[PDB]
């Protein structure tokens, strides 16, 4: 023997097509999963738990799939998601459709790879310029315009019933975490869930819940204007970095050691009190000694906080961040808090903090969700998360993309004139992107239970002649044009399906042979 | 739908099958003829070494040629087993040769393999050896001249080519009383029906090489020899021989027949009918003057008792091999009826001996004129000697058997095959186009027999192979390489001939063993 | 290649493994050459496709380069180490040629063991190569061509795009050409006293997938790819003349040395003791403040404790980063790299000397990572490619795809003098040996003349993962490079010819000075060496002795 | 090869979603029309069948 090596090498077109098929297989588990009729599918982890959504990107994410190429289509997911976090689906079920509709050939006319991803390149640049001239761009400081542009999103999945509802908390989600350009991130929007309660109760509420109760019973639950300040330095004694190893001669000393203990701690107390702020907020532990003195003069005493919490509650007061309490002076005081509450909730304790709402820093928020189970509120939020991306488009970017799959099929048509005008050896591999495009929206067919070979027939014919925006109808599966049909969708999405599943396709299109087992 | 929990992919072949498509599969398929070439590289040449080989039954042979080495050894890969297919085609055909075929057909697949890694499929390349193969045979019989052209004799005519055959054998050096044997045989055969199973060696263990005798007659050994026997004389002057298909036996091999007797007087008489039946049959033996009886089939006691008394050898359970051998020589042929027998259906001999070699008694034929037969008893201190020698006067036999049929004298040693190099050198330079590099490659491949033959020599190739281009630019033939001399000249001086139909057929063969392999770029093996 | 193994000798006994001797070592070192061989001939040329290797954790890897594929390779036979040891060695000094030089010395054996049974010595046969070696760079030096009349970078564009290909940036090697070019430049210093040298792997390769390759942005400056402590602190610098403070100094509640046992008698030096353990790191932080310093970077982290003042002051703070990276920041911002804080005199200072200039430094978030981009450097210019893509395994294959594209141009700017590339070097080797040995003649022509054929693999190699007839495009470079090596330098014609072929793209010969494909004189020599003392070492060995491990 | 290749050719078909009754219908009244149109091909028609 040698090395590491041999056992069964698969060499020459076999080892391409085995590329092919397994990369088809991917987009074949989620082909049910695009368009309003989208089925559900429930995934099991070796933890014990239940994922159950119809967005491709936890479902290939959770699946483990043993494959050299078929892995390539499961790091495509995170590509939609981490730069935008929609169209996770729609970029798996086209980079899957493109590998095997682009490139059937090798298999007969033994063209080279290569070839085809030159063709590839020239097919990708002209795909955005046929995008460019169907977006037609809209305002984004209208209301009612924002509502049906995240309703986008919502329409394939199961809050569409509440989608009048849920328009309220993105758009509200998204404005107040917006910083003006006008740019904004999600480690500032919390997840928090409640379990339980009715979705049309659940609402957006400034500033950040706390699961903690009040420390001491003498801790005043109402409070008309809190001031809140964060200590990142616990309460208690601090031992320090190096062992004090007292030499105590007198029975005197030892005493000293302990009254000194309860002084230390007392004059972090009176330093506090300077500022007498009505809510203390440490993000360690606090011993039971400190909570007296600071009870006396009015401040409250609160559960050790993460540090992921203390970053959301400077941003809602204004509050900054005192390790120092030697330092804390009353500049640093958070101020501005509507109401400090805290409701009984049989699981846990939760506390509100309230912004007085009335140029600075980004404001902070937190949504409130009421769901029917614990699982049923994993599902909106993954839905908040996809609905309240779609708003990030459209502030970046105010183009607006025809969706309904108006756009691959506006593609495609655009393709397959330039394909017998450019002539050449690339008119196979350039014609073949017009058939890998048409294949979204015949998903939407399928799904809806209708005929795609009369409706794409008279989808492409009323393209040219009635215009641009014309697409499939997923509920009624008949032929509609997006300018009544209400829904639109951003171009920032259709760009990333486009350039990601094209770019994916030529990485694997080079490969030549595979060897598995190697080494670690 | 499904019946239920999961069902796995069905694969297409059958589990455990080997199937591997592509140029890698002719190289795996090309190496593996090569491996197998490498032992028969130094048995080239006179000089070449013999190869032991030990069979899962630890039966000893040794064997020089490759035709009797492919044969020990169980061949798995299947391309390999074309370069056993025309070792067994060339010795079966013809006898010599055999492992230059498999050096030729091998050498062009080695060739080959810078052409496989180019982007020339394998069809093309089969174009230039079939093109080039029917240009090489017709250059061979230009080179022919006959020998009716100088009226020399035709007994010095087949010595000096069965002398080629006892080169890198065992006869080398014993050539000179060995050589004279084969050379009688074939001339005992009739020209128009020659026969390898009259010309049968026996293997006698013990003895001395040199000490063989060639006599016209034959031996059909012994097996039991009943009682009567070692009375008889061993030494005729001029017996009678006869010969029987009937088996002599009392109720032996005959089916089971119940008889019935109702009366006493009457069983006495079918006992001694039986006493009469047998003797009626030997009687008859007697009234011909046979003084030699033979038969297939055993015979019975009362039979060499009734010929005790009479002299007349009898010896049966003779093979049917040895007794069509015999018929010939003895002129008329088995009669199986006593009673049938006519005084022209024996036969005669000047002189006849029994004497005993190796622990083992032989009756000998001699002084036959008229024999069309011939015999051959071989000795030597190893059974392995036997065998190779055996084998090595079988393919000498072999080079004065095709020699009558057509007398053709092409040079040998690798002096053909650097004459037809340069030929098609020079229909090469105007092909212009991708049959030049592949008759180029196949000219040089026909050069791989002159190297063996100076490697194994000591000398080295290089140095020969440069002699022989500057040498073969002016007209020459014949010229080649010369091991006694250690100088390179003309073989037609040295008188070394070789029939035509060696370099013929070895042409025709490689060419064949190798379009064979590098036409097929897919193995599929079940089980 | 090898059966019936081999029959072990009662009378030769050694501790171990069995002992090899004869023919059987030089047959299994081919064996073994011709394993790793296969492997990097499909991999090269632009027609060429890589391979892809299982690390049985479910992480694949995806590159062209032939030394990562022989780096994950471990070859168990002795030999084979040669080969996978010598394209670490090609890619670490040249940096290019790595998939060539292995082919090269794959044929070199490949022919030589042929010539062993030939009966010629090795050393006569190695004794025709390094003869026919010393020709043929002077050769090379006949066919240089300096670089005259030329617009602009274009020079340097198009031998940076001959490096782009047989890679997945080879379709967008057009809009990357530039990208290469100006990275090398602005990263341009002095050294041995008028020497012009570049560092390597000083532009900063990010990875961020999204978008397309295309529209990769080239920052004119530094990047670093760091998190900021606390999200507080402002992500965007307004105004010119940032200071940047470079130090190694991290700012943290500290233990006092291990050899150090306080004992204190008074419980009232507990308050004082306590509080002047932080107060000593206050004194440093303190004086870096007043400096006016916006970005502080620090190697080593930072404990809340002090980035408190940091918020206040509105300046950024900095946590752990790689410390090769910190020093080209205070190279081209001006800055000082600082390993511990002290002045002469036995008292702390702190001087404005040891802080960077810059335009503005600016935290920008490519998907959901966050780096730093550091524009318009005072001191000395830089710069930093970020590369993107469809999926990560995509990211590492541009990776090495512009690193072994800077390592081409780093080597073309040291020498003027270029060779033309794409097989049009390894046919003129060939014909000008063939004309060679031919004086001195005797048994050196054998082996010599074989050297001659061995250059051409690489050229036959490329016409072969192309799916075209490569005895039509070889029996074409050998009818123009043939006739026209006697040529006398007067009127004209003749060797302007020989210069030109084999282009893979449209299967005809064309003119590589109107294609662009070009190769830098360093890749060409050193290649041909290296390749040599792998067929020298392998081919001298007789016999192979294995001994079991203990 | 041809009726490897009708099933090849069906790859595209299906993937339209033309049902498999009416693929079977297509196959058989093309096939019908290649028989007819076969016969007015043929130059080489010979009444020897001997020599």
């Amino acid at each position: 023997v040698f090395m590491n090596a041999s056992q069964e090498r698969t060499t020459g077109r076999q080892a391409q097509i085995s590329n092919i098929t397994a990369a088809k297989a991917v987009a074949d588990v989620i082909r049910t999963c695009l368009g309003p009729k989208a089925m559900l599918k429930m995934l099991l982890d070796p933890m014990g738990g239940l994922v159950l959504t119809n967005d491709g990107h936890a479902i290939l994410r959770e699946i483990d799939v043993a494959h050299p190429a078929a892995k390539s289509m499961l790091e495509l997911s995170r590509t939609q998601d981490e730069e935008v976090g929609d169209g996770t689906t729609t970029v798996i079920i086209l980079a899957g459709e493109i590998l095997a509709q682009c490139a059937p050939y090798l298999i007969e006319k033994n063209i080279h790879p290569v070839i085809i991803i030159q063709a590839l390149k020239k097919a990708l640049t002209d795909a955005l310029e046929v995008i460019k001239q169907v977006s037609k761009p809209v305002d984004v400081e209208n209301d009612a315009a924002m509502k049906k542009l995240i309703q986008a999103s919502i329409g394939t999945k199961y809050v569409i019933h509440w989608s009048e509802k849920m328009c309220e908390l993105a758009l509200d989600a998204v404005k107040t975490v917006r910083k003006d350009f006008e740019i904004d991130i999600k480690r500032y929007v919390r997840v928090e869930k409640i379990p339980g309660g009715d979705v049309l109760d659940s609402r957006v509420l400034k500033g950040v819940l706390l699961n903690k109760d009040v420390v001491h019973p003498k801790m005043s639950r109402h409070i008309e204007n809190p001031r809140v300040v964060l200590l990142d330095c616990p309460l208690e004694y601090k031992k320090g970095e190096s062992q004090t190893n007292i030499e105590i001669e007198k029975e005197e000393d030892w005493n000293r050691i302990l009254q000194i203990e309860e002084e230390q701690v007392q004059l972090m107390c009176e330093q506090i009190l300077a500022v007498r702020p009505t809510l203390v907020i440490t993000e360690k532990g606090v011993s039971d000694l400190a909570q007296h003195y600071l009870l006396k003069g009015g401040c409250s005493v609160l559960r050790r906080v993460k540090k992921s919490d203390n970053n959301r509650i400077a941003r809602v007061t204004g509050a900054t961040i005192v390790n120092r309490v030697e330092d804390l002076k009353e500049s640093d005081v958070g101020t501005n808090c509507g109401l400090f509450k805290v409701e009984m909730i049989g699981d846990e304790y939760f506390s509100f903090l309230d912004n007085c709402k009335e140029s600075g820093l980004q404001k902070a928020c937190t949504i409130m969700l009421r769901g029917g189970s614990k699982d049923i509120l994993n599902e909106i939020d993954r839905n908040l998360q996809d609905a309240m991306a779609v708003a990030r488009n459209v502030m970046l970017s105010p183009s607006l993309s025809p969706g309904g799959g108006a756009t691959e099929m506006a593609v495609s048509v655009k393709l397959a004139e330039k394909a017998k005008q450019l002539e050449g050896i690339q008119q196979w591999p350039y014609q073949a992107v017009a058939d890998a495009m048409e294949c979204i929206p015949r998903t939407l067919i399928q799904n809806a239970g209708g005929d795609p070979i009369r409706l794409l027939s008279q989808l492409r014919a009323k393209h040219a002649q009635g215009n641009f925006t014309t697409g499939i109808d997923g509920d009624k599966g008949k032929i509609v044009d997006m300018v009544s049909y209400g829904i639109w969708e951003p171009e920032v999405i259709k760009q990333q399906s486009v350039k990601t599943a094209i770019e994916s396709a030529c990485l694997l299109l080079r490969v030549d042979d595979i060897v598995s087992g190697v080494r670690k | 739908m499904n019946f239920g929990s999961q069902t796995p992919t069905i694969v297409v072949l059958k589990e455990g099958t080997d199937a591997s498509q592509g140029k890698g599969q002719i190289i795996s398929n090309i190496n593996a003829c090569v491996a197998v070439q490498e032992a028969l590289k130094p048995t080239l040449g006179p000089l070449g070494s013999d190869i032991l080989i030990v069979t899962s039954n630890q039966k000893t042979t040794i064997s020089n040629d490759g035709a009797t080495i492919l044969k020990l050894l169980d061949v798995v890969h299947p391309a390999a087993k074309t370069l056993v297919d025309i070792s067994r085609a060339q010795d079966a055909e013809v006898g010599d040769g055999t492992t230059s075929v498999t050096i030729l057909a091998g050498e062009l697949m080695k060739e080959a393999k810078p052409f496989l890694e180019e982007g020339i499929s394998s069809h093309l390349i089969m174009k230039g050896y079939r093109k080039a193969v029917s240009l090489a045979v017709e250059k061979i019989n230009e080179l022919a001249v006959d020998i009716t052209s100088e009226k020399s004799s035709g007994r010095e005519l087949l010595e000096r080519c069965a002398r080629t055959a006892m080169s890198s054998k065992l006869i080398h050096n014993n050539a000179d009383f060995f050589v004279k044997m084969c050379v009688d045989a074939v001339l005992s055969l009739d020209r128009n029906d020659l026969d390898d199973k009259l010309i049968g060696i026996k293997k006698i263990p013990g003895g001395a090489m040199e000490e063989s005798l060639f006599i016209n007659g034959v031996a059909f050994k012994k097996t039991f020899s009943y009682a009567g026997f070692e009375q008889q004389p061993k030494k005729f002057n001029n017996p009678k021989i006869l010969s029987l298909n009937v088996e002599l036996e009392l109720k032996a091999e005959k089916d089971n027949a119940e008889v019935r007797v109702e009366h006493v007087e009457d069983y006495q008489a079918i006992v001694d009918a039986e006493w009469q039946l047998i003797f009626e049959k030997l009687r008859q033996v007697e009234e011909t003057g046979a003084n030699i009886v033979l038969s297939k089939l055993p015979i019975g006691d009362l039979a060499t008792q009734f010929f005790a008394d009479r002299n007349i050898f009898c010896a049966g359970r003779v093979s049917a091999d040895d007794m069509n051998r015999v018929i010939q020589a003895v002129g008329g042929s088995i009669q199986s009826t006593t009673s049938d027998i006519k005084p022209e259906h024996l036969g005669t001999c000047a002189l006849f001996e029994e004497m005993q070699i190796g622990s083992e008694r032989y009756n000998l034929f001699q002084g036959c004129p008229q024999a069309k037969t011939c015999t051959l008893l071989l000795r030597g201190g190893a059974e392995q000697v036997i065998a190779e020698v055996e084998r090595s006067l079988h393919d000498a036999i072999m080079i004065v058997k095709r020699a009558l049929q057509n007398k053709l004298i092409v040079a040998g040693g690798g002096a053909t095959e650097m004459e037809v190099s340069k030929c098609l050198r020079d229909y090469s330079k105007t092909i212009a186009g991708k049959q030049q590099m592949i008759i180029n490659a196949f000219a040089k491949a026909l050069e791989v027999i002159p190297r063996q033959l100076c490697e194994n020599a000591g000398f080295d190739a290089i140095e020969i192979l440069n002699k022989l281009r500057l040498a073969h630019s002016k007209g020459e033939k014949w010229y080649g390489v010369v091991f006694e001399t250690e100088n390179i000249g003309d073989n037609f001086a040295k008188f070394v001939w070789e029939p035509a139909l060696v370099k013929i057929n070895a042409l025709n063969s490689a060419t064949e063993a190798t379009n064979l392999i590098l036409s097929v770029d897919e193995t599929i093996t079940n089980k | 290649m090898s059966q019936l193994f081999n029959n072990s000798r009662s009378d030769t006994l050694f501790l171990g493994g069995e002992k090899i001797s004869g023919d059987d070592i030089r047959n299994q070192n081919v064996l073994a050459t011709m394993a790793v061989a296969n492997v990097v001939k499909s991999s090269l040329g632009p027609v060429g496709l890589d391979k892809m290797l299982v690390d049985d954790i479910g992480d694949f890897t995806v590159t062209n380069d032939g030394a990562t594929i022989l780096s994950l390779l471990d070859v168990q036979h002795p030999a084979g180490k040669i080969l996978v040891e010598l394209a670490q060695q090609q890619d670490r000094e040249i940096g290019d040629g790595t998939t060539s030089v292995v082919i090269i010395a794959s044929e070199l054996l490949k022919r030589a063991n042929e010539l062993v049974k030939n009966k010629i010595h090795p050393t006569t046969i190695i004794t025709g190569f390094r003869v026919a070696l010393r020709e043929a760079i002077r050769f090379i030096n006949e066919v240089l061509s300096t670089s005259v009349d030329t617009l602009g970078k274009e020079t340097l564009i198009n031998i940076a795009k001959t490096s782009m290909s047989s890679k997945i940036i080879g379709a967008d090697s057009d809009f990357f050409s530039n990208m290469v070019v100006d990275a090398l430049l602005a990263v341009k210093t002095q050294n041995s006293k008028g020497e012009i040298k570049y560092p390597v792997k000083a532009v900063n390769v990010l990875k961020a997938h999204g978008k397309s390759a295309t529209e990769s942005l080239l920052v004119p400056g530094y990047a670093l790819n760091c998190t900021v402590a606390s999200q507080a602190m402002p992500k965007r610098i307004a105004g010119g003349n940032v200071k940047i403070a470079c130090l190694d100094l991290n700012l943290q509640k500290a233990r006092m040395a291990m050899g150090v046992q306080i004992n204190i008698d008074d419980p009232e030096q507990l308050e004082q003791i306590r509080k002047r353990e932080a107060g000593i790191v206050l004194e440093r932080v303190k004086k870096i403040i007043d400096a006016g310093a916006q970005v502080v970077l620090t190697t080593k982290g930072i404990d809340d404790l002090c980035l408190k003042e940091f918020v206040e002051a509105k300046i950024m703070g900095v946590r752990r980063c790689k410390k090769e990276d910190l020093r080209r920041i205070a190279r081209a911002t001006g800055a000082t790299l600082v390993s511990s804080m002290s002045n002469l005199e036995g008292e702390e200072t702190f001087e404005s000397s040891y802080l960077g200039l810059c335009d503005e430094v600016v935290q920008a978030k490519f998907s959901d990572d966050e780096c730093i981009l550091i524009k318009g450097t005072s001191k000395h210019s830089s710069s930093s490619i970020i590369l993107r893509g469809a999926n990560d395994y995509s990211l590492d294959e541009m990776e090495r795809s512009l690193h072994d594209s800077l390592s081409v141009v780093k080597r073309t700017l040291e020498s003027g003098n270029v060779v033309p590339g794409g097989g049009c070097v390894e046919a003129a080797l060939n014909i000008y040996l063939d004309n060679f040995a031919t004086t001195v003649g005797s048994r050196e022509q054998l082996a010599i003349a074989e050297f001659a054929a061995a250059l051409l693999i690489i050229p036959k190699t490329l016409a072969v993962n192309a799916a075209k007839d490569s005895s039509e495009l070889v029996a074409k470079l050998r009818s123009y490079h043939a006739a026209s090596q006697m040529a006398k330098p007067e009127d004209v014609k003749r060797r302007s010819y020989r210069n030109y072929g084999l282009d893979l793209i449209r299967g005809k010969i064309v003119d590589e000075i109107h294609a662009g494909v070009l190769e830098p004189t360093i890749s060409k020599v050193k290649s041909l060496k290296s390749a040599l003392e792998a067929c020298v070492a392998i081919l001298r060995i007789d016999t192979m002795i294995t001994v079991d491990p203990e | 090869i041809l009726a490897g290749e009708l099933l090849n050719v069906s790859e595209k078909l299906i993937s339209m979603g033309l049902s498999a009754v009416e693929i079977i219908q297509g196959y058989n009244m093309a096939r019908k029309f290649t028989l007819k149109e076969l016969d007015e091909m043929v130059v080489g028609e010979i009444t020897d069948k001997n020599d």
